[PDB]
RNA sequence: AGCAGCUUUACAGAUCAAUGGCGGAGGAGGUCAACAUCAAGAACUGUGGGCCUUUUAUUGCCUAUAGAACUUAUAACGAACAUGGUUCUUGCCUUUUACCAGAAC
């Protein structure tokens, strides 16, 4: 009977004790970063509309259609900014 | 993984497989598209009891199997690199949050989830607002409306074929 | 042992009872499937388990404490191989 | 006879722990059941 | 359950169809044996050949 | 992964005065060292995979299961992206 | 403990007709014997009622009720443990017996 796969199945028909022994001999910035960062800078600009969509939508005094007319208030002047930066940052 | 040892007898395996799961509630049993069967169960001894169930009783037939494996998952360790669009769109993703991480593993209205975001996660305002679909342990984020709530659901939908069969 | 032709440490040997998938190029090798497993769960640990007999899973972990040994010393007492209870 | 022998294998080391070799083990009893349960199917086969 | 045949050998046997094993071995023709019968309401069975005579066995205990 | 046959083994190292219970309800899930992408790791054929090797041989034993490999064929993003774009990425220093 | 109730196998006193209650008209053993029974739908008989079978003799099922000794769940009278036959597959072999050692009946 072998054990861990290693012996005869029976010592009977082989000639031998069957006895087995283990062997002791054996032992440029890539365009795709570029349009990541680009596409950072406009969400933070969108992220602090939102924000701002936050605080007059919790503060439940602004119907939403103000809420969107300050959002879009807000991404404009956000926005313009933004162009000028990157026009002063490209110059 | 498992296979009947004779492949005339694969209905009868079938027909036995789904005894097993029905008489074993937390077994998961599914056919892989190489076809072979995958077994999951919570031990050895669970495995060894369900075999013994169908080789003894339910299919009665000689089944050869696979020495012990688990169910891994896929990952990701640091953001994306590059916003690569896809044709035949572009995606990115992040490793998520440890906290939001065992939260989500113990299963724990858009303004109300924008709140716990904001408060526990530290979420910035938009991603608390975008997220569509939260699905076993991933979540898809959305970050003109109009222009791409024509597609949610086959977005979602997407989602949920690419987070169950990763790359 | 007899039926799946496995002869684990000091056991008796016999006479065996019978004459693509798992080759080693998919096979994940982290520990060795020992003999003394295939006895243990001779259902998952192999493929033809024909003539097994499912065993015993386990007893009770034993404590029992040893007596007799000094004239004196009473039926009940904390032996010195208890934790305390510290509470 | 091989019983035997192997009984007395267990026998002897049992007995001669810190006693060493040499006669004086008459732990009789095991062999003598095997040539009991010998004989007892032994009696068919003669009786024939 | 029981299949019943007869050799030039001289053996009359007795398969269990049940195992597809031969269970009861009738012995005593003297040389091969042509032919057997089975009684229709009896447990018993007529077998001859070569030897001239014709035995009725006893199918349980296999006594001619 | 690693838990096969822990049981036996305690229980015989200990000669039966150990037992032990294995359970997954607190849903663990750890990084498996080495890197997936390491396609010159070294793999036994037999034995046990080194520590770094082990996340590409559980990766690769796992598509060669699956069919999703013939080798040493395994995931790169060569095979959704484009050709050219990936022939850039590998000399930019990415992902060869 | 004292007091009270219920109960009566005993003792005493009173009573002692009938009726009722209660109890009764061998025991322990035997390296004695005979007979019966002991491995199965977890798997037992009888009495009573219904249906079927049976054809004067009883079987099977359902229902009601009474009893179920011994044996058995990491299954079995035996906390133990031999041999033989047939068949198959092996061993040593030089033919049989006698044998190797696994299986099945
Ligand atoms: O041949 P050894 O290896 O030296 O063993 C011998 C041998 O026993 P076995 O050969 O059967 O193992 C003797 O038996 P015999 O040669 O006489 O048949 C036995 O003596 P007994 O006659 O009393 O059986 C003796 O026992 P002792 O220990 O008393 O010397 C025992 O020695 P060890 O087994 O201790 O080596």
């Amino acid at each position: 009977m072998s054990y861990n796969g290693i012996g005869l199945k029976s010592a009977k028909g082989s000639s031998t004790s069957g006895h087995v022994q283990r062997s002791l001999a054996s032992n440029r910035p890539l365009a795709v970063q570029k349009q990541i960062e680009t596409h950072m800078e406009k969400r933070e600009i969108e992220v602090q509309v939102s924000e701002l969509r936050d605080r007059l939508e919790e503060e439940e005094t602004l119907s939403e259609e103000q809420i969107d007319k300050k959002c879009e208030a807000l991404r404009a002047k956000l926005t313009n900014e933004w162009q000028e930066q990157q026009r002063m940052s490209s110059l | 993984v498992l296979q009947p040892l004779l492949p005339r007898e694969l209905p009868k395996l079938l027909d036995a497989l789904n005894k097993i799961s029905k008489y074993y509630p937390g077994v998961i049993i599914k056919v892989e598209e190489s076809g072979e069967h995958v077994i999951l169960g919570n031990g050895e001894l669970y495995m060894d009891c369900l075999l013994y169930d169908l080789r003894a009783s339910y299919a009665k037939i000689e089944i050869k199997i696979s020495d012990p494996l688990t169910v891994f998952s896929e990952s990701c360790s640091n953001e994306s690199f590059a916003s690569i669009p896809v044709s035949n769109i572009s995606v990115a993703a992040e490793p998520m949050d440890s906290k939001m991480i065992q939260d989500l593993s113990r299963n724990t209205n858009p303004r109300k989830l924008s709140k716990i975001l904001r408060t526990e996660y530290g979420w910035d305002s938009l991603a608390s607002r975008n997220v569509w679909s939260f699905y076993n342990g991933n979540v898809l984020i959305n970050d003109s409306p109009e222009l791409l709530s024509k597609y949610k659901e086959q977005i979602i939908q997407g989602f949920y074929w690419a987070v169950k069969e990763g790359p | 042992g007899k039926a799946l032709n496995n002869a684990i440490p000091g056991g008796p040997k016999f006479e065996p009872l019978y004459p693509e998938f798992n080759s080693i190029d998919r096979v994940i090798f982290r520990v060795p499937i020992r003999s003394e497993y295939k006895v243990a769960f001779p259902h998952l640990y192999n493929s033809r388990p024909r003539s097994v007999r499912i065993p015993w899973y386990n007893n009770p972990v034993s404590c029992i404490i040893q007596n007799d040994e000094e004239y004196d010393t009473p039926a009940l007492f904390f032996d010195p191989s208890l934790n305390p209870i510290p509470h | 006879i091989r019983a035997c022998k192997d009984l007395k294998h267990i026998i002897y080391y049992k007995f001669n722990k810190n006693l060493g070799k040499g006669p004086g083990c008459g732990f009789w009893q095991p062999a003598w059941r095997v040539w009991l349960n010998f004989l007892r199917g032994t009696i068919p086969l003669l009786e024939r | 359950p029981y299949l019943f045949s007869v050799s030039e050998d001289k053996t009359v046997k007795c398969w269990d169809l049940e195992k597809n094993q031969i269970i009861r071995d009738y012995y005593g023709h003297l040389s091969g044996v042509r032919t057997v019968s089975i009684h229709p309401t009896l447990d018993l069975i007529a077998t001859a050949g070569r030897d001239s005579v014709i035995k009725l066995w006893d199918m349980r205990t296999r006594i001619p | 992964i690693e838990s096969a046959g822990f049981e036996t083994d305690l229980r015989l190292s200990t000669n039966g005065l150990g037992m032990c219970q294995l359970y997954f309800w607190h849903k663990i899930w750890r990084k498996v060292p080495g890197d997936v992408l390491d396609k010159d790791a070294f793999i036994p054929k037999l034995k046990p995979a080194p520590i770094n090797s082990l996340s590409r041989d559980f990766v690769m034993k796992t598509r060669r299961r699956k069919g999703i490999s013939t080798s040493n064929d395994g995931p790169t993003l060569e095979k959704y992206i484009s050709a050219e774009l990936y022939a850039q990425l590998r000399e930019n220093g990415l992902v060869p």
